[PDB]
């Protein structure tokens, strides 16, 4: 069934499983026309799919054209999603493709249920987690390769850098959860965290900063700092 | 007109005829139900005072032969028989109505209602959905499950209605998984209406055999398959113009006649909110949609 905190381990067996999360496949603007009427344009997007064991990230990026002369988009794009994750399943060898794939939106379960009736052992879950998955557009390297995009394709990223050499994907998953989660609450400050000593540098082939381990616990702290605090400006507390 | 005998009434019995019932007290002389119109098929049901468990029944059409109930003291249950020696059975039938001792079918002659119920239902179908082939009518209790909830567990003795699955690969083309699913006309008109059924007379039939089997007897996956195939019809962008006015006739006459106080188990709120207020045919049931409003305002 669903996913949350009492079976959040099983994310870290060894049954090869995947998250999507949608929330960023269709995105627009909204501007007023000349005829003071309101208007969206729509942007680049992608389907952020993430292995949780390994970091594996299959950016699949959505160019604009793909809205070209559609209509009832919100819902075409849950399709979209379901669609090009089906497709990138089929693609990949039998022993590779997840057992289990955990939607972070309910919205998603019957789009993907029906493009996978193919794959009838392939579990479709949801999840009770609130999971900050939407704030990838705040990873300036992801953000980029989305925006610069003149049509629609697949980029793979490891979305733990090297930290496997060092940590579990238990703790790995929970760094990313609390740096997406303070991108999400507050993008400056997050990013103003992770950039201010100019000598920690983000590797060509990275995401994320080259910390040390005692650097990881600072900038971690920092960061749950920042979204207790958020927090308190949120609710004044 | 024809006539149902009764061997006896050994024991206490509410006793179903069609829509009609009336209670028999045990061991009362009661020996059968007489001017039954010929040209329906018809259902001769059985509630046991003792145990109200297990409504059970039996589906019939007078044209296919002579057909009487015998207790049975063994198995427990009035069971229908087919009397093959058709003298013997007509100087039976004779001495009971000349000592009176028949119900009469009591049809009101202004009354269409039963004819609304069953226009399209066919017994030779029945046969086949209730598998039971050396007799010509067909039993159907409360606990029989339908082929599909036994695929989700005795075979014989199952109702194998038509099975529908909108999240299914019969339902949904490769390729238009989206349209075939918000817009189910392809599984309507091209899998169900022209490659399974033949014509809407066919899949009516199964609709008003699906409600009935529900209404008389609680059959939980009759009413499922009844829901379904309404479903299924408001979720098509595309339906005949010919089924939709049918269709609301149908529904119409099935909630006329449903139980003011069963609304509650045999009715689905969500298939009857979707399609009376969301669907493609939203605006096509009008007879449907104010008989619901005006008598369950509440489900809705
Ligand atoms: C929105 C972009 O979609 C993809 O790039 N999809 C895809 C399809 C098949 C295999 N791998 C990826
Ligand atoms: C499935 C093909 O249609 C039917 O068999 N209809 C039906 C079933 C039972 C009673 N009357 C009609």
């Amino acid at each position: 069934g669903a996913m949350n905190s009492s079976n959040y381990a099983e994310l870290f067996n060894n049954d090869i499983k995947l998250f999507v999360d949608d929330t960023n496949v269709y995105r627009v603007t909204v501007h007023k026309t000349f005829e003071g009427n309101v208007a969206t344009k729509a942007i680049n997007g992608c389907i952020f799919t993430l292995n949780p064991k390994t970091g594996h990230l299959f950016l699949k990026i959505i160019h604009t054209s793909v809205w070209a002369g559609q209509k009832r988009l919100s819902q075409l794009a849950k399709w979209k999603t379901a669609e090009e994750v089906s497709a990138l399943v089929r693609s990949l060898p039998k022993e590779e493709q997840p057992k289990q794939i955990i939607v972070t939106r309910k919205a998603m379960l019957d789009p993907l249920e029906v493009h996978m009736l193919d794959f009838p052992n392939i579990a479709i879950r949801p999840t009770e987690l609130r999971l900050p998955f939407s704030a990838a557009m705040s990873i300036d390297k992801l953000s980029d390769v989305v925006m610069k995009a003149t049509e629609p394709q697949m980029v793979l990223f490891n979305i733990y850098d090297d930290w496997l050499d060092r940590i579990s994907s238990y703790t790995a998953f929970s760094r990313l959860t609390l740096l997406l989660r303070a991108l999400k609450t507050n993008e400056e400050s997050a990013k103003m965290i992770l950039l201010s000593d100019p000598t920690i540098t983000i590797k060509s082939y990275h995401l994320w900063p080259s910390f040390t381990d005692e650097q990881w616990i600072t900038i971690e702290s920092q960061m749950r700092d920042l979204i207790l605090t958020e927090y308190g400006r949120k609710y004044n507390v | 007109m024809n006539t149902v005998p009764f061997t006896s009434a050994p024991i206490e019995v509410t006793i179903g005829i069609d829509q009609y019932s009336f209670n028999v007290k045990e061991n009362q002389p009661f020996h059968g139900i007489k001017d039954i119109p010929i040209g329906h098929v018809h259902v001769i049901h059985f509630q046991h005072a003792d145990n109200s468990s297990m409504r059970y029944g039996y589906w019939f059409d007078c044209r296919m032969g002579n057909f009487y109930i015998q207790y049975d003291p063994k198995d427990g249950l009035y069971k229908m028989m087919e009397e093959r020696d058709g003298a013997k059975f007509e100087n039976i039938v004779h001495n009971f109505k000349e000592r009176q001792m028949m119900v009469s079918y009591p049809k009101i002659d202004e009354d269409d209602t039963w004819y609304n119920l069953t226009e399209f239902v066919q017994m030779d179908k029945i046969r086949k959905i209730v598998r039971k082939d050396e007799n010509q009518f067909s039993y159907v209790d409360s606990s029989m499950t339908t082929v599909q909830e036994n695929e989700l567990s005795d075979p014989a003795h199952s109702l194998n209605y038509t099975v529908i699955n909108f999240k299914s690969r019969e339902a949904i083309r490769p390729g238009h998984e989206m349209e075939d699913f918000l817009d189910k006309s392809y599984y309507l008109n091209t899998v169900m209406l022209q490659g399974i059924f033949k014509n809407s007379s066919n899949y009516f039939g199964e609709l008003q055999f699906a409600f009935l089997n529900a209404m008389f007897f609680g059959n939980y996956g009759s009413s499922l398959q009844w829901h379904a195939m309404i479903e299924l019809i408001c979720s098509s962008a595309t339906v005949p113009k010919h089924m939709l006015d049918k269709l609301d006739e149908i529904l119409y006459y099935q909630i006329k006649t449903l139980p003011e106080q069963y609304s509650d188990i045999l009715l689905n709120e969500r298939v009857w909110n979707i399609c009376l207020y969301s669907s493609f045919q939203k605006n096509s049931l009008h007879n449907t949609e104010k008989i619901m409003e005006n008598k369950y305002p509440e489900l809705l």
